[PDB]
């Protein structure tokens, strides 16, 4: 047992293993210890995969890098490509034209919406929604709930819900439950009434059909989704209004139509569902899962209104420590003393493992070895030994501090910035105050529940808060790319049709040595790619990815990362059913392929 | 009685799962609810840990020799297989176990078919395609990074309708989707034939949609349905959106030189 960051770790209680953690991208093992009352007193995050992209990239052409690193992840598809072209452009002093900037922003915001909405419905919802309970729902009462939760959503009739319910009934009655097989249905950890379960499952099916439409924006500008194409120096989707070309006004009109559909979905389906589910779980008292969000949050800051001008970031970033929302520290990805990665408890080796390496000096040499207190063997692990190396995920820290990253972090940072006079953060602030009023007062009043008085400071550092922030961010991203589209069309019509700067396409024009960094506010948090170029080739290429931050194992000082902290202090209804573990872990939207790369 | 599908994940990026759920004809919703029984799939399944593991034995027993094994990703042979750990054991053990009683095996995408990005030089995990590990079962390769959504669901639809594996070429790919090179029906082919090429990004030629051969397009040596079926309900494909084909459906495409280096 030991104390760290206000958490009292104790591994003397009952040990529980969850492997595989499902409804995530990639591979994770989670172990916890619970006390005599089934409260989690220890949590262990193990990334159970590695591919070695950083090693594979060595000696290759920086212009090809984006395609390799894009394949780090097909869920957050393209965000690694964006980071990569930004890193190379930074190294080579390439400024991309305005249309390429706007097209990249639109692609980034499209990914945000798609990733967030699919995550909530298809990965997260079953932690909050009991599908078997939806079968018992009354269609008329479901209709009435729908109209209170979201008046503007036109799919609300009692007959529509009856049809959906009947299809689910027949599906379950077959004895082939498919993705619902061996679920935790009926657990007391589920609190929604049948009608809310039916409404949510209906929206699950709605979202499954609609999500394929949103990505057609990627298809227009990048040829395909998943894995749209990017380009060092700009975008490949050349523009010609009067021509035959990749982009004309009809293609841009198509993009606009998809954006408008996105805005309706976020406003009418996604945000209201999360507010309603959040309210009901708040009413049940399930405010667990805050972890590091209550103290330390970080993002690099993203979406500048004016290209290459960070002061205009619409999701302004920085770092907060010790829960002090009155002081945002600037974060510099170039500073060797800020972002550093330890491997003390990871399956890698450094020359000196007592220190953290800035990614320009990063090292990735695998070292799969288990501690002496492991139960089992090297190829058949029963209980992992977290006193030694226990994960394929490195341990990123900021000036030695363990930080939570993600939409929640960005929304806390936005709120902090807006309080200190930053007008670029006005919209996220408005969203948060609106959400708090809905969760505390308006939704309870509508559903006949008592009103509460939680402040944002109390409400946001929680699994509910983390889930809320993701939905709000999706909404905000949809709104922003709507404006980006207008700016793009305006620029084109003003006579600027440029999509690529090719001045430094040829390696003969490059400095013989160079380094660069590209950052992105990816769906799951702070993403950075750091590159060293030598004689036209990749000398070093290091990625520090949002789930690397969140899912990290312990550092040299024994400090815990966001996943492990979030599970602490959480009661379990049944220690053999990982409902609460999944609910909180999923609120981070873990991408394990990303985390390990 | 819907055919059970046990969808395993090895080393992968999950782009193949994502592509599958983009299908418009048929809708993935309809595939899952009305066509197959998707009984194991990490991305979507309710159960985790021990409860998830228990599904495998149950389906394998009840539907012995009558379930489809779908594999996304691949097994690593280095690190004693523990660069991909499932249930505290190497993924390769899960793969071999589930494969033994499968009616058919689908290798989704370039990862399962050939190795894909993790198998590119120097392949630190010794990531290995499914057919080099499972050597005693019929395997259909559905390559691409990822494959087209309708190609993936098209394979499933054929298999469910006929209870047979579609006709395969010598590399194990379904002829119904991989018989044509991108270059055969590419809409830029008239430009290629007229010697009309892009030389630099966003030159006048690029703005008129000229052929991308000199920008590295690998369409002439790449077999896929991208020029005809196209992507995301026929919205576009790489070449239409202005980037050359990078050869993503072909074995070892990551190690055939820069994507921007032209074919000779
Ligand atoms: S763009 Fe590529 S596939 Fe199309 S005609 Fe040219 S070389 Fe062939
Ligand atoms: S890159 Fe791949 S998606 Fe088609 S156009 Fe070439 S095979
Ligand atoms: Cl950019
Ligand atoms: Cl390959
Ligand atoms: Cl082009
Ligand atoms: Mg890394």
């Amino acid at each position: 047992a030991y104390a760290t960051q206000g958490f009292n770790l104790d591994d003397r209680g009952r040990r529980i293993v969850v492997d595989p953690v499902t409804r995530i991208e990639g591979h994770m093992r989670c172990e916890v210890n619970v006390d005599a009352n089934n409260v989690i007193r220890n949590a262990v995050s193990t990334g159970t995969m590695w591919r070695g992209l950083e090693v594979i990239l060595k000696g290759r052409d920086p212009r090809d890098a984006w395609a390799f690193v894009e394949r780090i992840c097909g869920v957050c598809t393209g965000c690694h490509a964006l980071a990569s072209v930004r890193a190379v452009e930074n190294a080579l002093d390439i400024r991309i034209p305005k249309n390429a900037h706007l097209i990249r922003e639109i692609m980034a915001k499209t990914l945000q919406v798609h990733d967030h909405a699919v995550h909530f419905y298809h990965l997260h919802a079953l932690d909050w929604v009991d599908v078997m309970s939806a079968l018992k729902a009354d269609p008329k009462r479901t209709s009435e709930l729908q109209q209170l939760v979201s008046p503007a959503h036109p799919l609300s009739s009692a007959g529509y819900f009856r049809d959906i319910q009947n299809r689910l009934k027949r599906f379950v009655e077959s004895g082939q439950l498919g993705p619902f097989m061996n679920g935790y249905w009926g657990s007391k950890a589920y609190v929604l009434p049948p009608e809310a379960n039916l409404m949510a499952v209906t929206h699950y099916l709605e979202a499954l059909d609609l999500q394929k439409e949103w990505v057609k924006i990627h298809t227009i500008f990048g040829g395909k989704n998943p894995h749209p194409n990017y380009l060092v120096g700009g975008v490949p989707c050349a523009i010609n209004l009067d021509g035959s070309a990749p982009v004309n006004m009809e293609r841009l009109s198509f993009v606009k139509a998809r954006i408008d559909e996105i805005i309706e979905f976020n406003k009418n389906v996604y945000v209201p569902d999360v507010l309603a589910i959040g309210t009901l779980y708040k009413q049940a008292g399930w405010l667990y899962g805050g972890g590091l969000a209550a103290t330390n949050v970080l993002d690099y800051g993203e979406y500048p209104n004016v290209a290459y001008n960070k002061s205009t970031d619409q999701l302004p970033g920085g770092a907060i420590l010790n829960g002090n929302w009155d002081e945002v520290f600037p974060v510099d990805p170039r500073d060797s003393q800020q972002v550093q990665e330890f491997v003390s408890h990871s399956w890698y080796k450094y020359a000196d493992e007592s220190v953290g390496l800035h990614p320009w000096d990063g090292v990735t040499e695998p070292n799969y070895v288990l501690g002496a207190n492991t139960k089992g063997t090297r190829t058949r692990i029963e209980q992992i030994d977290e006193s030694a190396k226990y994960s394929w995920i490195k341990s990123p820290r900021w000036r030695g501090h363990a930080m939570e990253v993600g939409p929640l972090s960005r929304y806390i940072l936005a709120y902090a910035h807006a309080r200190s006079g930053n007008k670029y953060a006005e919209r996220p602030k408005e969203q948060l105050e609106y959400s708090a009023q809905m969760i505390n007062s308006a939704i309870p009043k509508a559903l006949g529940l008592p009103e509460t008085q939680y402040t944002l400071k109390q409400l946001l550092p929680s699994t509910i808060g983390r889930t809320l922030a993701r939905a709000l961010e999706s909404q905000y991203c949809g709104e922003m790319m709507h404006s980006d589209w207008h700016d793009l069309v305006a620029n084109i019509r003003a006579g600027d049709t440029a999509t690529a700067n090719v001045d430094k396409w040829d390696p003969a024009t490059w400095p013989l040595q160079a380094k660069g960094v590209g950052t992105v506010a990816a769906p799951r948090g702070a993403l950075g790619h750091w590159i060293r170029i030598k004689d036209g080739r990749i000398e070093n290429y290091q990625c520090v990815v949002p789930t690397t931050w969140n899912g990290s194992p312990r550092d040299y000082k024994g400090q815990i990362g966001a996943f492990e902290a979030s599970l602490m202090n959480t009661p379990m209804v049944n220690p053999e059913q990982p409902v609460e573990i999944l609910r909180t872990l999923h609120s981070f939207d873990p991408c394990l392929a990303c985390s390990t790369h | 009685p819907r055919t059970p599908v046990l969808w395993l994940h090895g080393l992968e990026c999950t782009g193949c799962s994502e592509s599958f759920i983009r299908s418009a004809h048929p809708l993935a919703k309809d595939v899952v609810l009305s066509m197959i029984s998707l009984d194991y799939d990490d991305t979507l399944m309710a159960a985790a840990g021990h409860q998830a593991e228990a599904i495998l034995e149950e389906i394998m027993t009840k539907y012995k020799g009558n379930y489809i094994l779908a594999v996304e990703g691949n097994p690593p042979l280095n690190q004693d297989g523990m660069s991909c750990i499932i249930g505290g054991r190497p993924f390769i053990e899960q793969l071999k176990y589930v494969a033994k009683d499968a009616k058919a095996i689908i290798s989704w995408g370039s990862c399962a078919s050939w190795g894909c990005v993790q198998a590119a030089k120097p392949n630190p995990t010794q990531a290995t395609p499914v057919h080099k590990v499972i050597t005693d079962k019929p395997i259909i390769k559905v390559p691409g990074c990822p494959p087209i959504a309708e190609v993936m669901t098209g394979v499933i639809t054929y298999m469910l309708t006929f209870d047979r594996i579609p006709e395969l070429d010598r590399q194990g790919r379904p002829k119904m989707f991989y018989s044509q090179r991108i270059h055969d029906k590419c809409y830029r082919r008239p430009h290629f034939d007229a010697g009309q090429f892009v030389e630099e990004w966003d030159d006048e030629s690029a703005r008129k949609g000229f052929c991308l051969y000199k920008m590295g397009c690998k369409g002439p040596t790449t077999y896929n349905a991208c020029s005809t079926t196209r992507w995301n309900e026929g919205t576009s494909f790489p070449i239409q959106s202005g980037h050359g084909c990078i050869g993503c459906s072909e074995d070892g495409f990551w190690d055939k030189g820069s994507f921007y280096d032209r074919l000779t």
